[PDB]
């Protein structure tokens, strides 16, 4: 499925809303402000994740191996460039309060790479 | 902030978090105080001018 | 209570003018099969529409199955609100919703926000959950 | 619709008032611009959606 | 004078655009003869005015252009009662609004300005209230997890087309209803299912002029948006999401 972003006008640099012409009934996307139009490609206009699956790795970031509270390990060895040193910590966000899979940032700079076992 | 908190991916601040809390001391507390009765003093000050003034008669500061 | 929202996956919306060749290219060999035989007219069938995937795994635990679904959306929303549900062997679960013949698209996020909330498939309402357990006294 | 809505106070104002037409007040009237204050990457869509109540409202 | 009466109901229940001439012909037959009875339809189109359903006034202002220019004495008295006419017609009235139809009113108001600079450019020097008044409105106011998934038996309903149903329904197939096993020829197995669906079979074969506001919302969209919009149904959504705010926090 995946999910829609927002498109911005070319003319006031405003939203493009959900609009369809009748005569073609081809998805267009048209600033209600002025009378900018676009035509359209995802042919998605809203979704609602219940679910929420999605991948933590996408918001874990690779600047935290800086921190000098977390725990490291050298039995967990990065598999991008084969370090032996890595960061791990739980999720430890809302909608994932469970499933304590944890999750490794390679502690060699330049890499920052982030995964899970 | 507030979207992050909605999300969930920020945590809701808590109140017993000292980090979230301050002292105050005499310092502070004398100097709040002091500056609501220094105001009160220009304003007397302030009164006693305009009133001088009104009457037509320079006051003095004393 | 079983809710829809409950056993709802992924709700979402989309603009398929066009059911004979529809957007979601999982959806044609069902949806086709379905629009074959004229039960219901194409010509007041609406553009936008609304699908919705369910959980298997609520599926099985809660032992709803898609005529019943179809059922119960039916009775809520008449001959309005069509639904289409595949059948209870694939390896995704998903029925779709369009208005039969404000704008349609905001009209059916509403619809859907009020299928999510208080559409009662199954179960005493005011009830959350009910622990099931031998008593050891 | 049933979205939801992002509002302010502000003190000596008597009623809230939504932070859109705080940042217009403030002078930032483009969508656009008022979005890159609000969310800093655009490649997020979940704020993305979680602001267009405000947007749509205002 | 019954003949009169019965013509501008006519005319205000016609419900179309453009009123039927012969109507109106015989209304303008009767309206010469007898000044009187002309007096009499005046008074007669103004009480049709102020009732309702913007529509049938839109369509009693068809009736009063016509009268207007081609008979001074009606002249006179749509100029004796103008500030009427210009709210019945106008809704210029602070209080009174126009009735639906919406669009309806639209095209009385829009058709009635448009008379408005006709009637003053031709009649406006002559009557002096009907001067005023032109001026009057341009200027001041513009766990068990049990799971199976057997499924072997088949529809097999005859369909109008000469093939059996191949639908998968565990119990009931929503073109057919209830599911009964059926041989290759889709004959129910069970001798009482066949004389069940033979009963059906028999039963099957056995088997104003504007909408009015209740008549309006007796459609489709409307219908699921009454139920939609509900004060029990919003509040039932709150007390639904509240419920999973409680989970969340
Ligand atoms: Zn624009
Ligand atoms: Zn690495
Ligand atoms: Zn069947």
């Amino acid at each position: 499925p995946g999910f829609v972003g927002i498109r911005f006008c070319q003319e006031c640099n405003n939203m493009l809303y959900p609009k369809e012409d009748k005569e073609n009934r081809i998805l267009l996307y048209a600033c209600r402000n002025c009378d900018y139009q676009q035509e359209a490609d995802n042919s998605c206009i809203y979704v609602n994740k219940i679910t929420h699956e999605v991948d933590e790795l996408t918001q874990i970031i690779a600047d935290v191996s800086q921190d000098p509270t977390l725990p490291r390990t050298e039995d967990h060895p990065c598999q991008k460039c084969g370090h032996k040193e890595a960061v791990f910590f739980q999720s430890h966000s809302a909608r994932a309060e469970d499933a304590m899979r944890l999750y490794y940032v390679c502690t060699a700079p330049h890499c920052g790479h982030r995964w899970t076992e | 902030r507030l979207l992050l908190a909605a999300l969930g991916r920020r945590e809701l601040d808590d109140r017993d978090h000292y980090g979230n809390k301050r002292l105050d001391l005499a310092g502070p507390l004398l100097a709040f105080l002091f500056r609501g009765m220094f105001k009160n003093l220009l304003k007397e000050v302030r009164i006693y001018a305009q009133k001088f003034i009104d009457r037509g008669k320079d006051f003095n500061l004393e | 209570h079983t809710t829809l929202r409950k056993v709802t996956a992924n709700t979402a919306i989309y603009y398929d003018p066009n059911p004979q060749s529809t957007v979601v290219a999982e959806d044609q060999e069902w949806v086709n099969v379905y629009y074959e035989m004229p039960d219901f007219d194409v010509a007041r069938i609406s553009p936008w529409l609304l699908r919705v995937e369910l959980d298997r795994k609520h599926m099985t635990d809660r032992k709803l199955t898609m005529e019943q679904i179809a059922e119960k959306i039916n009775a809520g929303f008449g001959d309005d609100l069509n639904c289409i549900f595949n059948d209870d062997n694939a390896e995704k679960l998903v029925l779709r919703i369009r208005i039969m013949n404000m704008d349609d698209d905001v009209f059916l996020r509403c619809i859907e926000s009020n299928m999510l909330t208080d559409m009662t498939l199954q179960g005493i309402e005011q009830i959350s959950k009910v622990y099931m357990h031998l008593p050891q006294t | 619709a049933i979205g939801q809505r992002i509002v302010a106070t502000l003190p000596y104002i008597k009623q809230e008032v939504p932070i859109i037409i705080v940042f217009r007040a403030l002078g930032f009237v483009s969508d656009r611009d008022i979005l890159e204050h609000i969310i800093y990457d655009f490649e997020d869509p979940e704020m993305m959606e979680m602001v267009k109540p405000s947007l749509d409202e205002a | 004078d019954q003949k009169l009466s019965k013509l501008v109901e006519e005319l205000t229940t016609s419900g179309e655009p453009r009123l039927n001439p012969e109507k109106m012909k015989e209304l303008k037959k009767i309206c010469k003869s007898s000044e009187e009875q002309l007096s009499r339809a005046y008074r007669l189109l103004i009480a049709q005015l102020t009732q309702e359903h913007a529509e049938i006034r839109l369509s009693a202002f068809q009736i009063v252009e016509e009268l207007f220019v081609r008979s001074h004495q009606f002249r006179m008295l749509v100029v004796s009662n103008f500030q009427e006419f210009l709210e019945l017609t106008l809704g210029t009235d602070p209080a009174q609004p126009l009735p639906p139809p919406r669009e309806a009113a639209q095209r009385l108001r829009q058709a009635t300005t448009r008379a408005v600079e006709g009637w003053n450019e031709k009649f406006g020097e002559a009557y002096k209230k009907l001067a005023l008044g032109y001026h009057f409105l341009r200027h001041n106011k513009k766990t068990f997890a049990g799971k199976f998934e057997p499924v072997q038996h088949w529809c097999r309903a005859p369909r109008p087309d000469g093939r059996l149903c191949e639908r998968q329904d565990r119990l009931k197939c929503p073109f057919h209803g209830k599911i009964v096993p059926r041989d290759d020829e889709g004959r129910p197995l069970d001798p009482e299912d066949r004389a069940r669906e033979q009963r059906r079979q028999l039963q099957k074969q056995e088997r104003p002029s504007l909408t009015n506001l209740k008549a309006q919302a007796d459609t489709a969209r409307a219908r699921i948006g009454r139920k939609v919009f509900a004060k029990a149904a919003v509040r039932r959504v709150v007390a639904a999401m509240n419920r999973m705010d409680q989970k969340k926090h």
